[PDB]
C-alpha cells in the first residue's frame, strides 16, 4: 500500500509572506495510460469537514482566486503560497489515487 | 494494381537469364488483363534459380520458398554478382538450412529457434548435435558462375475470372451495340452480338 | 420426407448407415426404416 | 499489462444444431436459374456447433462465467454471433499464440479495423476494455490490453469496420497461402438460438498472409464504470453476447441460383441417401 | 450546492454492531459512488471503501474487510455502513463521502463521532 | 545396398547445378523405397552435361 509523508508539521509565518509546504512519497504517482497524476490536496479547519481542493495540479476552483498553488511530480508534492493571507488559517493533507488504500499523509498546519 | 503493365520499357536496361512462364503464353502478355497481382523478390544462388518451379525438391524448396502445383504466374531471373557481391564478402544475404517440416506453397517463416538435430534438448543454447537454422551466403566477385547471387522475381495473378485492374498497353475502342463484332473484354475474346441487359 | 434405406448386402438377424428401429430381413436385403 | 479475469479453467460446453447455415459464394461469376454443383471447405449440414455464451451469471453461482478458450483451427473455422452493443470486437489467429511465431490481429473498433500479422507475445485473457460514465451517460474510451510486445511486423491493412437483434456470421478459410474472409449480416428475432433459413456469405477480403494458423482465439470487449490504477480485472462485466463456432470440412454440394442471382437453397451431398440422390438427380424434388 | 445529513453523535456500550446514515439532496445515488470514512485525531484517518448502488455490490478495504459491511437502496438517498461488533478501534469519528467515476472523493457530510463507555 | 537415403545430409556441403529425374518425383524421392541402386561417376566438360 501507499504510504504519505508531509512537511513541515507547523511553520509560523507573517502575513503576505511566501510559504511552502511539500509532501514526498515512496512510490509514483503516473499513470501511464493517462499520463495523468492520481493527487489531491486537502485544507481543512477544526471542526469543519475535510473539503477537496481541485485535483491533478489544477487547484483552481470556486472560492477566492488562486488560494493555493500547487506543483507535483512523478514521487514529489509541493503546495506554495505566494502571500499568507490573515483569514486562511489552515491544515494541509496530502492523498493519492493511485491504488486502494488512498493514502492520507501525517497533515501539516500553517500558523499565523 | 492500377497500372499498365507495358513491359517494353525493360527492353533496354534489363537482362534476364531466365523467364519461364506457367500458365499463360508469353506472346500474349501484350492482350491480356491481370488480376490479383503480387510481385515476389528475393536472392539467391546460381544453382538454386531451378528450385524456384512447381514440383522441385531441395533446400530452398522444402525450407524456404514453395511453389504451388496449380500456379499461374511467370519466374524472371538474372545474375546481380555485379551489385550483391563485396570483395570481403557479403554477409546480409540469409537462407535456412534446418526445419522439422517441409513449406506449404506460398508460406514464410521467420522463426529463429535453435532446432534440435540430436536426441536431447539443448535449450536455446546451440551447443552439441542443436544447430542455428540460419546461415549467410557467402558471395564474393571471384566465385563461379553458380555461386553468384541471383535476383528473382515471381509475379502470382489469375486471368479471365475476376475483375482486373492492371492489363496490357492495348488502346480500347468504342461500344458497338446490335452487330457481329469480335470483342475482347478485360482480355476475354470471343464473338457475337452486344446488347443492353 | 421419410425414407427407408436397403442394404442388399447385409445380413440383420452392421455395416449400416444406422440401426434406428423397424429392421426387417428380406432375401434382397436389409431394409432399415420400414415395418 | 492485462490481469486474468477468469480463474475457472473450462465449462462443460454444449452444442446446438447449425441448420442449414455458412454457405459462401465459392466464385465471382453470376448464375441465374441454375442448379450448380461445386466442391469446396462446405460446414456439414446439421453439423454440431459449440455454444458459448459470454454473460452474466446470477449472483448465488460464481461471479465470472464468460469464456474465451483458444480453439481449434482445423481446416477452416465458422463463426457467428448473435449480440448488441457490439461485445464482439475481433479476432486471434495464430499458431502458438507467442512470440517465437508469427500471429494474426483482426481487431475492429466501431469505427475502424485493424489487421496486423507481427509477432505478438498475447496476454492470457486479452481484452478491449471499455469504460462507461454515469453523470453523462455516455461511453468512453477503451484500452487495447491485447499483447506485451509486437516485433518483426510484416503486413498492416486497415479498412472500413465489416432480446437480440444482430447476426453476424463470418467463414474464415487458409488455402494456398491466402486468407479468406466471407461474411453476412443480418437482423433476426430469435434469441436463443441459430435461425432456420437461408443466408449466403459474399466475399469480404482475400489477405497474402502466408502464415501457418493452427489455433484461433476470440476477443471480447468488456465494460466497467469505475478506473483506478493500481487495481484491475474487478468489475468487468460481459454484458449479454453469444457467439458460435463450427468446422469446416471438403464437401460437395449443389447450390440453387435465383432469378437475380442470389442463392437460395444448397443440398449437402453427403447427409443421407436422400440428399445423395437429390445431389446426383440435379433436381430439389424427387419423385 | 450538495450537503448531506449524517447521524449525530453517539454514545454506545461495547460488543454491539452499530448503524450509520448518509443522506444526500440533489441527486439520485445511483448516479455516483459512495465512500466511508471513520478519523481519529490520533493514529489518523482511515479509508474504508466503495459501494455501488446500481451494482448491487461493494468493494471494501482491507483494513476494515473484516468486522464491516455496506448497503445501499435507491428508494430513499441514503447510504448504510454497520459493523459486526464494536471494538476500541471502532470507537472514532466517522464520515461518509461521494466518488465521482474516473475521479476523486467530492462529497462530505457534517460526520457522526462515536465515544465508548 | 542396405542404408537409408536420406538427402538431406547433402544440404551444407553440396549444390547441384542440375538435377533432373525421369519416372520419378523429386517431391516423393523422400517417400518410397528403391530397389536394384546402382551409382555411376565420370566427369565431362560443360557442355556436354546435356
Ligand atoms: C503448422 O504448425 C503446426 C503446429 O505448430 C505444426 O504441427 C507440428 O509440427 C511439428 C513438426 O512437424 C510436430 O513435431 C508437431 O507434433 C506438430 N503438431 C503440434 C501440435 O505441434 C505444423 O507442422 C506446421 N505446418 C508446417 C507446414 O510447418
Ligand atoms: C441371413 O439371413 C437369414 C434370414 O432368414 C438367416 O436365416 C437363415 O436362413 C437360411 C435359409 O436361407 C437357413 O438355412 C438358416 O438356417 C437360417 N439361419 C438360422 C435359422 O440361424 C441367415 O442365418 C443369415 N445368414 C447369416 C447371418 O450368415
Ligand atoms: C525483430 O526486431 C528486433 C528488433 O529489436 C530484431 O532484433 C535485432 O536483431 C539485430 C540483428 O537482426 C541485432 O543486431 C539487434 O541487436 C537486435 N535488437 C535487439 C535484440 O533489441 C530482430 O532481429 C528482428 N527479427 C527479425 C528481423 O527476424
Ligand atoms: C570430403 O572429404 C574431405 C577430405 O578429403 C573433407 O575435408 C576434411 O575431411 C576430414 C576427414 O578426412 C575432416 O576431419 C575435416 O574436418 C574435413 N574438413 C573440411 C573443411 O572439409 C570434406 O569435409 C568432405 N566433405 C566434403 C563435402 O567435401
Ligand atoms: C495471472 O497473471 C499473472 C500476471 O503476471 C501471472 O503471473 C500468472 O501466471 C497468471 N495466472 C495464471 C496464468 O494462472
Ligand atoms: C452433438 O454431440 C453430442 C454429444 O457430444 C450429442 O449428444 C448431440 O446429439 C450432437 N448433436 C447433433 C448430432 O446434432
Ligand atoms: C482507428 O481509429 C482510432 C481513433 O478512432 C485510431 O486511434 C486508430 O489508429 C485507427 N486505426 C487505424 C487507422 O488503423
Ligand atoms: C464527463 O464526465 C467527466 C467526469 O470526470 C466530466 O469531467 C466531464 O465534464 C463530463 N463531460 C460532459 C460533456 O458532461
Amino acid at each position: 500500500d501507499i504510504v504519505m509523508s508531509q512537511s513541515p508539521s507547523s511553520l509560523a509565518v507573517s502575513v503576505g509572506e511566501k510559504v511552502t509546504m511539500s509532501c514526498q512519497s515512496s512510490q509514483s504517482l503516473l499513470y501511464s495510460n493517462n499520463e495523468k497524476n492520481y493527487l489531491a490536496w486537502y485544507q481543512q479547519k477544526p471542526g469543519h469537514s475535510p473539503k477537496l481542493l481541485l485535483y491533478w495540479a489544477s487547484t483552481r476552483e470556486s472560492g477566492v482566486p488562486d488560494r493555493f498553488t500547487g506543483s507535483g511530480s512523478g514521487t514529489a508534492f509541493t503546495l506554495t503560497i505566494s502571500s499568507v493571507k490573515a483569514e486562511d488559517l489552515a491544515v494541509y493533507y496530502c492523498q493519492q489515487y493511485y491504488n486502494y488504500p488512498y493514502t492520507f499523509g501525517g497533515g501539516t498546519k500553517l500558523e499565523i | 494494381s492500377n497500372c499498365v503493365a507495358d513491359y517494353s520499357v525493360l527492353y533496354n536496361s534489363a537482362s534476364f537469364s531466365t523467364f519461364k512462364c506457367y500458365g499463360v503464353s508469353p506472346t500474349k502478355l501484350n492482350d491480356l488483363c491481370f488480376t490479383n497481382v503480387y510481385a515476389d523478390s528475393f536472392v539467391i544462388r546460381g544453382d538454386e534459380v531451378r528450385q524456384i518451379a512447381p514440383g522441385q525438391t531441395g533446400k530452398i524448396a522444402d525450407y524456404n520458398y514453395k511453389l504451388p502445383d496449380d500456379f499461374t504466374g511467370c519466374v524472371i531471373a538474372w545474375n546481380s554478382n555485379n551489385l550483391d557481391s563485396k570483395v570481403g564478402g557479403n554477409y546480409n544475404y540469409l537462407y535456412r538450412l534446418f526445419r522439422k517440416s517441409n513449406l506449404k506453397p506460398f508460406e514464410r517463416d521467420i522463426s529463429t529457434e535453435i532446432y534440435q538435430a540430436g536426441s536431447t534438448p539443448c535449450n536455446g543454447v546451440e551447443g552439441f548435435n542443436c544447430y542455428f537454422p540460419l546461415q549467410s551466403y557467402g558471395f564474393q566477385p571471384t566465385n563461379g558462375v553458380g555461386y553468384q547471387p541471383y535476383r528473382v522475381v515471381v509475379l502470382s495473378f489469375e486471368l479471365l475470372h475476376a475483375p482486373a485492374t492492371v492489363c496490357g498497353p492495348k488502346k480500347s475502342t468504342n461500344l458497338v451495340k446490335n452487330k457481329c463484332v469480335n470483342f475482347n473484354f478485360n482480355g476475354l475474346t470471343g464473338t457475337g452480338v452486344l446488347t443492353e441487359s | 420426407n421419410q425414407v427407408a434405406v436397403l442394404y442388399q448386402d447385409v445380413n440383420c438377424t452392421w455395416r449400416v448407415y444406422s440401426t434406428g428401429s423397424n429392421v426387417f430381413q428380406t432375401r434382397a436385403g436389409c431394409l432399415i426404416g420400414a415395418e | 499489462q492485462c490481469v486474468n479475469l477468469t480463474t475457472r479453467t473450462q465449462l462443460p460446453p454444449a452444442y446446438t444444431n447449425s441448420f442449414t447455415r455458412g454457405v459462401y459464394y465459392p466464385d465471382k461469376v453470376f448464375r441465374s436459374s441454375v442448379l450448380h454443383s461445386t466442391q469446396d471447405l462446405f460446414l456439414p449440414f446439421f453439423s454440431n456447433v459449440t455454444w458459448f455464451h459470454a454473460i452474466h451469471v446470477s449472483g448465488t453461482n460464481g461471479t465470472k462465467r464468460f469464456d474465451n478458450p483458444v480453439l481449434p483451427f482445423n481446416d477452416g473455422v465458422y463463426f457467428a454471433s448473435t449480440e448488441k452493443s457490439n461485445i464482439i470486437r475481433g479476432w486471434i489467429f495464430g499458431t502458438t499464440l507467442d512470440s517465437k511465431t508469427q500471429s494474426l490481429l483482426i481487431v475492429n473498433n466501431a469505427t475502424n479495423v485493424v489487421i496486423k500479422v507481427c509477432e505478438f507475445q498475447f496476454c492470457n485473457d486479452p481484452f478491449l476494455g471499455v469504460y462507461y460514465h454515469k453523470n453523462n451517460k455516455s461511453w468512453m474510451e477503451s484500452e487495447f490490453r491485447v499483447y506485451s510486445s509486437a516485433n518483426n511486423c510484416t503486413f498492416e491493412y486497415v479498412s472500413q469496420p465489416f432480446n437480440f437483434k444482430n447476426l453476424r456470421e463470418f467463414v474464415f478459410k487458409n488455402i494456398d497461402g491466402y486468407f479468406k474472409i466471407y461474411s453476412k449480416h443480418t437482423p433476426i428475432n430469435l434469441v436463443r438460438d441459430l435461425p432456420q433459413g437461408f443466408s449466403a456469405l459474399e466475399p469480404l477480403v482475400d489477405l497474402p498472409i502466408g502464415i501457418n494458423i493452427t489455433r484461433f482465439q476470440t476477443l471480447l470487449a468488456l465494460h466497467r464504470s469505475y478506473l483506478t490504477p493500481g487495481d484491475s480485472s474487478s468489475g468487468w462485466t460481459a454484458g449479454a453476447a453469444a457467439y458460435y463456432v463450427g468446422y469446416l470440412q471438403p464437401r460437395t454440394f449443389l447450390l440453387k441460383y435465383n432469378e437475380n442471382g442470389t442463392i437460395t437453397d444448397a443440398v449437402d451431398c453427403a447427409l443421407d441417401p436422400l440428399s445423395e440422390t437429390k445431389c446426383t438427380l440435379k433436381s430439389f424434388t424427387v419423385e | 450546492e450538495v450537503q448531506l445529513q449524517q447521524s449525530g453523535a453517539e454514545l454506545v456500550r461495547p460488543g454491539a454492531l452499530v448503524k450509520l446514515s448518509c443522506k444526500a439532496s440533489g441527486f439520485n445515488i445511483k448516479d455516483y459512488f459512495v465512500h466511508w470514512v471513520k478519523q481519529r485525531p490520533v493514529q489518523g484517518l482511515e479509508w474504508i471503501g466503495w459501494i455501488d448502488p446500481e451494482n448491487g455490490n461493494t468493494i471494501y478495504g482491507p483494513k476494515f474487510q473484516g468486522k464491516a459491511s455496506l448497503a445501499a437502496d435507491t428508494s430513499s438517498n441514503t447510504g448504510y455502513l454497520q459493523l459486526s461488533s464494536l471494538t476500541s478501534e471502532d470507537t472514532a469519528v466517522y464520515y461518509c463521502a461521494r466518488w465521482d467515476g474516473y475521479e476523486t472523493l467530492d462529497y462530505w457530510g457534517q460526520g457522526t463521532s462515536v465515544t465508548v463507555s
